[PDB]
């Protein structure tokens, strides 16, 4: 239970490309994986966030605080008929509640990329289970993976990835409560392999 | 799925690339050491 | 894609498979057979009495339960199984699709001779979506008599043997509303091998 | 997931393959029923 706050635990998300070889035969390679902490000041990340209204520092100032993450990752590069690239992830909360999920892709501290994906609940031994199955990549994110692993040298695509952000929000629609929201950084692995922090007010 | 995507997005993926090919930083921020290091 | 449906239950999709991870990021998956969501071939049907001998008669058997009807929501599907394949996990997957909210168990009876040798029952709840309801049976574990038997049929000389041990194997899926105990969707499942994996559906008829 | 396994499930797997009524080729079944799509 790392990812979690008082109303949403996120037990998985993953990234991938599945390719079919053919009918049958499917090959599947995980960029980054979280499945079945020590705290960072959040004042050292709003550069890399958007500010406006509604940004980081202002969700993050309406609370609750125990609702903010950041996740450092070392994504696993090392890959290659018809591709597909995809993000999963499942959230589990003692609440039945229609959730929104809000990612945007940041570049230099400002949105490039929204995607927003509504969640009902399924009923699942007293709790609730929230599931987005392989929802798919955008197009600036698989363009930027390729352009990411055609660079000769790791310390290039690590240089790279300083002015590249994610930040999820998850969202209670009806109350607009923040269940989670989630500061993702990347560095290129050189595994995939991942460290969560809490982010906290100084 | 609803995608909101700006309207310069192929230049702007250019543009994080372009301070590469043409040759404060985390790392000099107050993060953890593991910060730096994976697992 | 409604085929495998009937008034209140429609099944998008059924897969079961073998995959293989070689290292913590990378996972290898063969499908045995697949149901999945381009033209609707028209369903032809089948007379159900020709394959009464070869499922469960007994109480609550395949006669008792066509009886009780509904008939819409009866279903034979042949399979050409793929077997071409070489850290193991053989599961089951499924999607089903309803405009009702309804807590559904899925009984799978796995026949020897018409016998039943291994039952296996799940229970799933309802997620709403875009105006529907969603059960999803994700990863069912393949049980040990059926790894077994798939590796025993892969150990024959010949696809002709596989054909002739399969003519006495059969699968039945019996889908329930566990409130009311209708039957939302009942499917008879014969096996041979593929010489990739095919099928054809059949809707059940008296 | 409930799973009912008969006690001789070991005993019944092999009878399924010590034999190699109507063969299936030669009921009332559709032709489609004996030719891969
Ligand atoms: C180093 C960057 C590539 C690592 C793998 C990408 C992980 C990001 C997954 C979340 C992005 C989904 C949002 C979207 O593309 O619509
Ligand atoms: C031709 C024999 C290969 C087997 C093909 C798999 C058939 C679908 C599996 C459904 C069985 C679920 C029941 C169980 O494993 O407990």
């Amino acid at each position: 239970r790392s990812v979690a706050s008082s109303k949403l635990w996120m037990l998985e998300f993953s990234a991938f490309l599945e390719q079919q070889q053919d009918p049958d035969t499917y090959n599947k390679h995980l960029f980054v994986h979280i499945g079945q902490l020590e705290a960072v000041d959040i004042r050292q990340i709003y550069d890399k966030f958007p500010e406006k209204k509604g940004g980081l520092k202002d969700l993050f100032e309406r609370g609750p605080s125990n609702a903010f993450f950041l996740v450092k990752f070392w994504a696993d590069l090392n890959t290659n008929g018809s591709s597909f690239y995809g993000v999963s992830s499942q959230y589990e909360s003692p609440e039945n509640m229609i959730i929104t999920c809000s990612t945007k892709v940041c570049s230099f501290g400002k949105q490039v990329v929204e995607k927003v994906e509504t969640e009902y609940a399924r009923y699942e031994n007293g709790h609730y289970s929230y599931r987005i199955h392989r929802s798919p990549l955008c197009e600036y994110m698989i363009n930027f993976i390729h352009k990411l692993k055609h660079l000769p040298e790791k310390y290039m695509m690590n240089s790279v990835l300083e002015n590249f952000t994610i930040l999820q929000v998850v969202t209670n629609r009806d109350t607009q409560e923040t269940l989670l929201c989630i500061a993702y950084v990347f560095e290129v692995s050189a595994g995939a392999q991942h460290h969560i922090y809490r982010l906290v007010k100084e | 799925q609803i995608v909101h995507v700006r309207g310069d997005s192929e230049t702007d993926l250019e543009a994080l690339f372009n301070a590469v090919m043409n040759p404060v930083p985390m790392r000099l921020r107050k993060l953890p050491d593991s910060f730096f290091k994976p697992p």
